[PDB]
């Protein structure tokens, strides 16, 4: 046969088999996994390099996109095609309503999207003020190492080793050594609260539920660029079921969050650029990147699914 | 934090994914999906130590040779259930030496299904006398079901890299 691996943000992987080749689709591979019903409607596949990462359809053939890559980063981007080989990621479906994933009970679920909430948070994608950052560092001590002790945990525990894979990497030097004894306090405090499930699911769940009221919570990360004595600011673009959200490239700080309803969009006719408008403001933006289309198209989706 | 690479080997059904699942995810898989070949990753602490456990689910029925020489502990699982998997580990265990090129592998024999002790074929004294013969080998039996003995496979193996 043939077969594919399908990894997770964790750095973990499934093999699937490929039933038919290059031309399997991401519904077949999807159903090769070992997920449930309950499970496979939270997520699909995803294709990913280091630089371009992109939600695949049903329908998609993922073998054809890793085939067609070096085409669809010229296309989409301006990066340099030998440096990227794609991998097929399962990940959280970036048209899940918030709403639908508070219903999830199932624990196979929660812990791939606890995982992928993790890596984003890590990463610096997650803005934040740095109460809810003690809260959810607090919360992944309890999780990875379990219950605090006083003997363990107390003093010369958090150096850097321990607290980078806690916090945002954007503060590991600034802001985290400050934190390190109130993150210990909050630990302290779940390992002793009784009123606080230590099954796993259940961490992992409140976890989520702390990530769930962050603006880029789900989001979809493209690049482009912003112009400010005009000069370039590079950036992510995310767009979750939220809204949009604007990070500096390089601080991830987080520039703008508009919520669905409170701003206006407007595809460049080049395919290059997008325009928001940002209304209950005099407040506009251009952002120019290869991805403006499928930003649109996501934009108008998500907006779409909102009642 | 040192990566631990960990193999976990044995014929079909004997429960190497149930066992894995249990311990990195905490749940416990019903189905049986005959596995290519997984890979999960789990921190844990060992001697006061945080170790990073990469951990290689293989497929019973089944690259064999690649994995032997990558891996630095291997999970020897039967089902006490079944007499052919306790049987084919002799074969496991001569080739990880074959390929390894050395008497001195971190192994553990793993006799899973200890819940089904009503349908036990295996008995656990010929499993202890297995792993004696084995070098004193470590032995466990488990429960992915009941979590019985399932971090302890595992941590034995970290333990063992560490000597
Ligand atoms: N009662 C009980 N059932 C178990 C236990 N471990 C596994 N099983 C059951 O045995 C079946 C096969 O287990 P599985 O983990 O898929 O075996 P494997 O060794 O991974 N199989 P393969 O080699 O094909 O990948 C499943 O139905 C599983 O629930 C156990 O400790 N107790
Ligand atoms: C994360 O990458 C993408 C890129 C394009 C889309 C898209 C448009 O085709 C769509 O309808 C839904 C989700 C998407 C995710
Ligand atoms: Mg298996």
């Amino acid at each position: 046969y043939e077969k594919v691996r399908i990894y997770r943000m964790d750095g973990s992987y499934r093999s699937v088999e490929l039933k038919h080749g290059n031309n399997t689709t991401v519904q077949q591979i999807m159903e090769g996994m070992r997920l449930s019903q309950e499970t496979q409607q939270y997520f699909t596949i995803w294709i990913c390099s280091e630089n371009l990462s992109l939600q695949l359809k049903p329908y998609h053939k993922p073998l054809q996109h890793v085939r067609d890559w070096p085409e669809i980063l010229a296309e989409l981007t301006n990066l340099d095609p030998q440096r990227e080989t794609p991998q097929l990621f399962l990940r959280r479906d970036v048209r899940l309503p918030l709403e639908v994933e508070k219903q999830i009970e199932d624990p196979l679920a929660i812990l791939i999207l606890f995982d992928e909430a993790r890596y984003n948070l890590l990463k610096g994608f997650y803005t934040a003020p740095d109460a809810k950052l003690i809260t959810l560092a607090s919360l992944l001590l309890q999780i990875v190492y379990g219950n605090y002790e006083s003997k363990k945990h107390k003093q010369g525990f958090l150096n850097e080793e321990n607290l980078k894979s806690i916090v945002p990497v954007t503060k590991l030097k600034s802001k985290a050594p400050h934190w390190t004894n109130r993150i210990l306090h909050e630990y302290k405090n779940l390992s002793t609260s009784e009123g606080v499930s230590k099954e796993m699911h259940h961490l992992q769940r409140m976890f989520l539920q702390n990530c769930w009221e962050i603006p880029t919570y789900g989001a979809a990360f493209f690049t482009g660029q912003i112009f400010t004595n005009h000069k370039v600011i590079p950036v992510y673009v995310g767009v979750n079921i939220k809204g949009l959200h604007l990070l500096n490239m390089e601080t991830k700080a987080l520039l703008i969050s508009l919520k669905y309803g409170c701003f206006m969009w407007q595809l460049g006719d080049t395919d290059t650029c997008f325009q928001i408008h940002s209304m209950e403001n005099k407040m506009s933006f251009i952002v120019h990147t290869k991805q403006a289309g499928l930003v649109v198209k996501l934009l108008m989706k998500l907006n779409g699914q909102l009642m | 934090m040192r990566e631990y690479k960990l193999v976990v080997l044995g014929s079909g059904g004997v429960g190497k994914s149930a066992l894995t699942v249990q311990f990195v995810q905490g749940i416990f898989v019903e189905k049986y999906d005959p596995t290519i070949e997984d890979s999960y990753r789990k921190q844990v602490e060992v001697d006061a130590q945080q170790c990073m456990l990469e951990i290689l689910d293989t497929a019973g029925t089944e690259m064999r040779d690649l994995y032997m020489k990558n891996g630095q502990g291997f999970a020897l699982v039967y089902s006490i259930t079944a007499q052919s998997t306790f049987n084919d580990l002799q074969d496991l265990r001569e080739q990880i030496l074959r390929v390894k090129d050395t008497d001195d592998v971190p192994m553990i024999l793993v006799g899973n299904k200890c819940d089904l002790e009503d349908e036990r074929v295996v008995g656990k004294e010929q499993g202890q006398n297995l792993a004696r013969q084995w070098n004193n080998c470590a032995f466990l039996e488990s429960s992915a079901k009941s979590k019985i003995n399932v971090n302890e496979i595992f941590y034995d193996l970290v333990r063992q890299i560490n000597r």
